[PDB]
């Protein structure tokens, strides 16, 4: 009879939950296909 | 709508999607730069502003006082020459309405599109629009029924939030 009984598996393979906070929520993302991205800053300012 | 929960979390919830980077470098080189790109837009925008409109769904052709006089500045035809002049240039037409009254708003303002960006939010339709001039935002809200911005799109097959603007095709 031991062969006649079969355990029932779960419905979905479940995994360990890991946090999704990624700094992508506060940083600025851009949609840029180009092999890179450039930004242009003013490390100093003019004078008056 | 059921697929709204899956495209907005991949595009980024509650953030402004900027889209085209050359939406203004094509205007000054393709509309104020050559006469063919100048004339072809001004030919259509002056023509679509010239065709009259009729009010059906009332059970008899008659807000027609709103369109013929939107605001203190631009005239009926001046409104559509600026509205279609954004759809032909950047694929996106925006229309601010101010409504101190509860219904039939007082003024219609064509918000120009190159200083305007969407934010998708959690589900489906965009939650807000950001009119960013200088560094300053505005953050309109679409979490209600009257929805102060109409967003007219041309057909874009790969993007979910903007239009394609035939100037981009003939770039």
């Amino acid at each position: 009879g031991g062969y006649l009984v079969d355990p029932q598996t779960s419905e979905t393979i479940r995994g360990v939950l890991r946090s999704t906070a990624s700094l992508r929520q506060i940083a600025s993302v851009v949609n840029v296909e180009a092999t890179s991205f450039d930004v242009l800053v003013d490390k100093t300012d003019m004078g008056s | 709508s059921v697929t709204g929960r899956i495209v907005a979390m991949a595009s980024g919830a509650g953030r402004p999607v900027w889209g085209p980077r050359d939406t203004v470098s094509l205007m000054r080189t393709g509309f104020a730069g050559n006469p063919v790109g100048f004339r072809s837009v001004k030919l259509i925008a002056e023509a679509t502003a010239a065709v009259p409109l009729i009010c059906q769904d009332a059970e008899r052709r008659y807000v027609l006082d709103l369109l013929r006089r939107p605001n203190a500045g631009q005239g009926r035809a001046e409104l559509f020459e600026a509205l279609i002049g954004q759809i032909l240039l950047s694929g996106n037409g925006y229309l601010e309405a101010v409504c101190p009254e509860p219904g039939v708003p007082r003024e219609l303002h064509v918000l120009r599109s190159d200083r305007m960006a969407v934010v998708p939010g959690a589900d489906g339709w965009p939650v807000g629009y950001d009119y960013t001039v200088g560094g300053r935002k505005h953050r309109f809200d679409m979490t209600g029924h009257p929805d102060p911005i109409c967003h007219i799109k041309s057909f874009h097959p790969t993007d979910d939030h903007y239009g394609l603007s035939p100037m981009q095709a003939a770039a």
